[PDB]
């Protein structure tokens, strides 16, 4: 489950950090990246708690 | 309008290619597919379209 969540795409344009960074400029990528960070951090916290 | 698909690129940018290194950690880009890792011969029987 922890691994699969990496491909979830938590509201971002892509689940892949490289595709976001290689496609959008800085001020735009930061928003998309933050969406993934929040989702992945929440997923990891869930794992550890369990 | 662009289709950002996994399918073989039909349109490429004005970029130049390099040779392959293999058996070493490298930063690679295959038709927009990027990542870092070691490239080795897979010896896998891919279907003609994959």
């Amino acid at each position: 489950t922890l691994v699969k969540q990496l491909s979830s795409n938590f509201g971002a344009i892509s689940s892949v950090l490289n595709d976001i960074l290689s496609r959008l400029d800085k001020p735009e990528a930061e928003v998309q990246i933050d969406r993934l960070i929040t989702g992945r951090l929440q997923s990891l916290q869930t794992y550890v708690t369990q | 309008s662009f289709e950002l698909l996994h399918a073989p690129a039909t349109v490429c940018g004005p970029k130049k290619s390099t040779n392959l290194v293999k058996n070493k950690c490298v930063n690679f880009n295959f038709n927009g597919l990027t990542g870092t890792g070691v490239l080795t011969e897979s010896n896998k029987k891919f279907l003609p379209f994959q």
